[PDB]
């Protein structure tokens, strides 16, 4: 259930973000950094 | 409030979606069932 709680907290994340700027480009503007952020959690976890 | 939202749809869109999602989330937990828990519950002794 790690899937569906990163599935759904992402679009909750993505609806809220659409919804405080009126826009569907911003929120993926938004989204596309969470990557980035797993990224180096993941460069942490591997290095530690 | 509608003059509000007819300068935003993305907004309204997203409530729709909300309510939209959360309904196809809690349909399948549903229980189903001919009728509910309509005639009263009975405890029997035997």
């Amino acid at each position: 259930q790690m899937a569906f709680l990163l599935g759904l907290s992402m679009l909750v994340v993505f609806l809220v973000l659409a919804a405080l700027y009126e826009s569907w480009a911003i929120p993926l503007s938004v989204m596309l950094v969470v990557p980035l952020g797993i990224f180096g959690a993941i460069i942490a976890i591997m290095s530690r | 409030m509608s003059q509000f939202f007819i300068r935003r749809p993305v907004f309204a869109w997203v409530i729709a979606i909300f309510i939209i999602i959360f309904g196809l989330l809690s349909i399948p937990k549903l229980p189903i069932a001919r009728f509910p828990s309509v005639a009263p519950p009975q405890v029997n002794i035997s």
